[PDB]
RNA sequence: AGAGGGCGUGAAACCGUUAAGAGGUAAACGGGUGGGGUCCGCGCAGUCCGCCCGGAGGAUUCAACCCGGCGGCGGGUCCGGCCGUGUCGGCGGCCCGGCGGAUCUUUCCCGCGCGGGGGACCGUCCCCCGACCGGCGACCGGCCGCCGCCGGGCGCAUUUCCA
RNA sequence: UACCCACCCGACCCGUCUUGAAACACGGACCAAGGAGUCUAACACGUGCGCGAGUCGGGGGCUCGCACGAAAGCCGCCGUG
RNA sequence: CUGGAGCGUCGGGCCCAUACCCGGCCGUCGCCGGCAGUCGAGAGUGGACGGGAGCGGCGGGGGCGGCGCGCGCGCGCGCCCGCCCCCGGAGCCCCGCGGACGCUACGCCGCGACGAGUAGGAGGGCCGCUGCGGUGAGCCUUGAAGCCUAGGGCGCGGGCCCG
């Protein structure tokens, strides 16, 4: 009894030091595409512009699929058709931001709220800094901090998403489960832009802060993480 | 001024209920005033059906 | 009691659950059921339809004793009489059928609602329904009149 | 600067019974006990009724508990009612039942037991079947109360036929401006 | 060197000052006592600037250190001897206050019972 | 039953006492004057009490019998303990536990007894 | 009599003077400090207490152990008895068990078809004993196991008290 | 924390009617004391408890000099409604 | 104020709200919340019990892996056979044999989340006044109510408590 049990429960114990090793290993080698793709995607865009330029000839890189949108103005003196979109983008509060999947429907939702937001096609280190530093998840409908990744796996393990790095394909590459990756992900509440805006009111294009800033949103994100 | 579903009510207090209200704090002392008759009458007519004819 | 009222919670509370724009003035509408045609109309017409007007025919001096006539449904005769008078019979083998004076239990009329148990009966009553007739007949047993 | 309506974030469900009757509060206590624990939904629902009001746990009639236990499959189960069982004077072949109720009117008591049935209470049930295994939840008709006929659209609106409240019905007592089409109109 | 507490935490008080009523200063017919001002125009109540502050909730006190005397022992209003033996176990978290209207003879009786069984009393040395 | 009496005696009780944000219970044998289920004297059917001995020295340990209650006189039995602190507690400990008699009070009974003892010795300088 | 003949108490506005501090933007107010006072905690070291332990001093009887007694607790054999739940048997209370029923007999009795009474029936509630089972806080008796107190034994590398 | 004083920043007098009051709108010298949503009937919904195809309540009766009592108890009343 | 402190177009740098971030603390809502005495952290069962046998195993995917493996099954001991034994004791991070200090079962505890307000509602008021039934071996000529206090405090505060 005792020493038929003693063993029986120690097994379970070790059958775990299998398992929580095995997974730990899995994550680590997943993280290893997540280098290799993550590099190969860079070079293979340069690769090709380099290829084009050799002929008398010419890229147009893939249109961006991902554009995290920062709301930049507050919440009073706000039209309706706007305020509804801004709470479909979950940008309720002033000057938080979400990872939005560009898309004829979504792009054209941003036209209509343009004067209040600031979006751009963000870059890896942007996604990283954000998911890492300011990425809490929605678990039982709660802003809960992503400290161990038994919290990600716990919501998203049914999409082959098991760790903080597996989230981060599904957040460039869009992937199949952009939707559900970017909806345990709870809108990222970003501090005031350190060193300050240019002009909250106007299009970037005319010196302001609003709507599209291609690429240049990554200056903006450094200042607000 | 009615508001949203009741009855009509013709309570009849337009006259002067106030003056002519009888309250009944006799009721129990009356009960007893009575008792003493039922009682007395019987002891007076000794052998005779107390209730009456 | 006084203690458990809103008026306690309305002190320091100036207008007193009653509005300081339009105050609590004495009798804005009128007094009681007043303005039924005019201007309180929308209640009376939408909430008490058929108030304003005559109808029908007078019966003047009227006395209910003249037209006293309670009702019972077949549904529950097999109550009126002590349930043992049913358990006796349903059995017994002679076709007894107990008698039920719907009179004696207090009803000037018997009516055909409900099932009736398959059980022959003699119902003595006053003003029988048709259906009450048919059901009792169709079960077995009879319908005797009383004055 | 968050831009939610705060209008009906607070939900309005009852989360203790409003009564002070120690026995309800005890068998309520008994299943805060069970309903937290056991997987069975049953005792959540029973909990959620011990909880509710008189007016909103209407009484079951015996007759209706017959035709809810007559049905195919339901033999051998326990009828369960968070409320009261009452008689039906207009029923007679009472089958042998197993019931739970908070109360059972004393005449229904004798009728059930005469048939060689059993009656349980909201503790004995918890020992019989804590998970609610082999049971039947029933309630009385909540759209029963004579009140419920007064409810709806209104009397006087088009072909929506709803009791008006009238001090005493009769010939002269609402039959005019709005019911005979001869006398103004009708609805 | 009296009766130390079980635990002496840092007592913090978000505001240490009283909550006077608007214009309790000008008029003598007004007690300092809060009465919440329901003036249509009144500047206090529309939380206006550099005016008297309004007593609101979230500007109330830490659950642990609530209600707690500077030394540590929250009061009991001890009122005769028998009521003192109530604290015999809860001696070290909270203390006795001897009621105003106890007579100097039993004001003594209670005190030396307290010290016997080590319960602090905040007014031990009072009537005499 | 116990659980029932409680609900009568929760509020409304003559040995209950609530001023000044505490609540408390002056009944005979609860240990630590609490308003409670566990630490209440009467409600229940097995009860430990600890209180000072009438002589000035020692501790009496009151144990409810449960042979036959609704019998207040005899329902409910005492014993003196004049020993030397350590054995005094070891006695209470051995009386409650290893007698499986409400092994909840267990410690409270000790803490009481310990607190009783300190109330009876050279009081102060 | 700081209860003096409009006298218990004896507020505020208000005024009476004593003390302190201030004082050209009327006072008065909110936030923040600073100085000073009246008082209040202390300290003529506040070094705060509580365990356990080690060491060195000093002092009573023990604790560990049994044995006599007393009192609990728990265990069961349900052993024996008493208790009550569900079942069965007794048709045994049934008339020595009642009350309810428009159940039934005026085969009965009394009084005038009716009333009262008696007799039959069903539903209910009691005895006998026998069997099963929940054997239930409802005990009570023995046997046990453990605890506590009291009294014996144990004189001291023990077990306490004190510094 | 409170008294005086000192400073720095803030700062219009409340109440009220009012689209808008510090109002060059009205009430308001100061203080004490008094002072304004009450009772009843009738509805209605909501809820609490009793019993449940019933359930009641009186008004009557039977039981008190009441100390408590002008109470409580009980009535084929109990259903004449 | 004047190659300016004027006006165009522009840089850096800095300053500041009750705005955002992080933290602190006090509200409320929700969590089908946990917590009325129990194992267990992307939990991916557990247990009889048999017959047979043992170093077997379950000799499956650059999957990068998720469900099976390298802290043990069997083993150290008693000596190829037995065992693999009892918590009134494993010595305990799991403990299912019994359970907080904590469990006023309308108590307490963790999460998150959120708390501009006239009229009005609603809730909560060991907020306040006077009356009675209970109850507090309440208090009181060893001094009650009121009253008075630049006497210590507590609540967010109604007020409350203390000199
Ligand atoms: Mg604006
Ligand atoms: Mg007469
Ligand atoms: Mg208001
Ligand atoms: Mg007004
Ligand atoms: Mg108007
Ligand atoms: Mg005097
Ligand atoms: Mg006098
Ligand atoms: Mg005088
Ligand atoms: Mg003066
Ligand atoms: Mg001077
Ligand atoms: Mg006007
Ligand atoms: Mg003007
Ligand atoms: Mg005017
Ligand atoms: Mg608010």
């Amino acid at each position: 009894n005792f020493a038929e049990l003693k063993i029986k429960r120690l097994r379970k114990k070790f059958a775990q030091k299998m398992l929580r090793k095995a997974r730990r290993k899995l994550i680590y080698e997943k993280a290893k595409h997540y280098h290799k793709e993550y590099r190969q995607m860079y070079r293979t865009e340069i690769r090709m512009a380099r290829m084009a330029r050799k002929a008398g000839n010419f890229y147009v890189p893939a249109e961006p699929k991902l554009a995290f949108v920062i709301r930049i103005r507050g919440i009073n003196g706000v039209s309706p058709k706007v305020r509804k979109v801004l709470q479909l983008l979950r940008l309720r509060q002033i000057f938080n931001g979400t990872f939005v999947k560009l898309n004829k429907a979504s792009i054209n939702m941003l036209r209509i709220v343009e004067p209040y937001i600031a979006w751009g096609y963000p870059n890896l280190k942007s996604v990283n800094e954000l998911i890492y530093k300011r990425g809490y998840g929605k678990i039982n409908k709660k802003r809960i901090a992503l400290t161990d990744n038994a919290l990600i796996a716990r919501s998203l393990g049914k999409y082959g998403i098991i760790c903080m790095e597996d989230l981060i394909h599904e957040i460039y590459t869009v992937g199949k489960r952009f939707k559900e990756a970017n909806n345990f992900l709870w809108p990222f509440k970003l501090s005031s832009p350190r060193g300050g805006m240019k002009k909250k009111t106007t299009h970037f294009v005319e010196g302001g802060d609003a709507g599209n800033r291609e690429d240049q949103i990554n200056r903006l994100i450094r200042r607000m993480n | 001024a009615p508001s949203r579903n009741g009855m009509i009510l013709k309570p009849h207090f337009h006259k002067d209920w106030q003056r002519r209200v009888a309250t009944w704090f006799n009721q129990p002392a009356r009960k007893i005033r009575r008792r003493k008759a039922r009682q007395a009458k019987a002891r007076r007519i000794a052998p005779r059906p107390a209730s009456g004819p | 009691p006084s203690r458990l009222r809103k008026t306690r919670k309305l002190r320091g509370h100036v207008s007193h659950g009653h509005g300081r724009i339009g105050k609590h003035r004495k009798h804005p509408g009128g007094r009681g059921n007043a303005g039924g045609m005019h201007h309180h109309r929308i209640n009376f017409d939408k909430y008490h339809p058929g108030y304003f007007g005559k109808v029908g025919m007078r019966h003047y001096h009227l006395k209910r004793n003249q037209s006293f006539c309670p009702t019972v449904n077949l549904d529950k005769l097999w109550t009126l009489v002590s349930e043992q008078t049913r358990i006796n019979a349903a059995k017994n083998k002679t076709g007894a059928a107990p008698i039920i004076d719907v009179v004696r239990s207090g009803y000037y009329k018997v009516l055909g609602k409900g099932k009736l148990p398959k059980q022959p009966v003699i119902v003595k009553a006053k003003f029988f329904s048709r259906r009450a007739e048919e059901k009792i007949k169709g079960v077995g047993g009879a319908c005797v009149l009383v004055a | 600067g968050v831009d939610i309506r705060h209008n009906k974030d607070r939900k309005v469900r009852r989360k203790e019974p409003k009564s002070q009757d120690i026995y309800l509060r005890l068998l309520v206590k008994l299943y805060r006990f069970l309903a937290r624990r056991t997987n069975s939904t049953f005792n959540q629902v029973v909990l959620k009724r011990l909880f509710m009001s008189r007016t909103n746990r209407p009484p079951l009639s015996l007759s209706r508990m017959i035709r809810k236990m007559k049905l195919p499959g339901r033999e051998g189960k326990t009828a369960v009612v968070v409320g009261t069982i009452t008689d039906d004077v207009r029923v007679q072949e009472v089958p042998k039942l197993k019931v739970c109720a908070l109360r059972v009117s004393s005449r229904a008591r004798s009728r059930i037991l005469k048939a060689g049935g059993k009656i349980l209470t909201f503790d004995q049930l918890a020992l019989d079947s804590p998970k609610g295994c082999g049971t039947v939840l029933l309630s009385g008709p909540r759209k029963g109360r004579e009140v419920y006929r007064h409810f709806g659209k209104a009397p006087g609106t088009p072909h929506s036929h709803t009791k008006p409240y009238v001090r005493s019905k009769g010939r002269k007592f609402e039959r005019a401006r709005g019911r005979r089409a001869s006398r103004g109109y009708k609805n | 060197a009296a009766l130390r507490p079980l635990v002496k935490p840092k007592i913090v008080k978000k505001r240490t000052k009283k909550f006077i009523r608007h214009q309790s200063d000008r008029y003598v017919k007004i007690k300092r006592n809060w009465r919440k001002p329901r003036g249509i125009d009144n500047r206090v109540r529309r939380r206006f600037k550099g005016q008297i502050l309004m007593p609101n909730i979230g500007y109330g006190s830490n659950k642990k250190t609530k209600h707690m005397l500077p030394s540590g022992f929250r009061k009991f209003l001890v009122h005769n001897v028998k009521e003192l033996e109530v604290l015999l176990m809860c001696n070290k978290s909270y203390c006795a206050e001897i009621a105003h209207n106890v007579s100097s003879k039993n004001r003594k009786a209670i005190v030396e019972r307290a010290a016997q069984l080590a319960i602090r009393v905040t007014n031990p040395n009072a009537r005499l | 039953s116990a659980h029932l009496q409680w609900m009568v005696v929760r509020n409304c009780s003559s040995f209950l006492i609530k001023r000044n944000k505490q609540t408390y219970s002056t009944e005979p044998n609860n240990l630590k004057a609490r308003n409670s289920f566990r630490y209440n004297g009467l409600i229940h059917h097995k009860t430990v009490g600890v209180e000072p001995a009438a002589d000035g020295k020692g501790v009496v340990v009151v144990i409810k019998r449960r042979s036959g209650q609704r019998k207040p006189a005899t329902s409910y039995v005492r014993t003196t303990i004049n020993k030397n602190a350590r054995a005094t507690l070891s006695s209470i400990r051995h009386m409650i536990r290893k007698n499986k008699y409400r092994p909840d009070l267990r410690m409270a009974a000790i803490r009481r007894a310990s607190a009783i003892l300190r109330s009876q010795k050279p009081v102060m300088v």
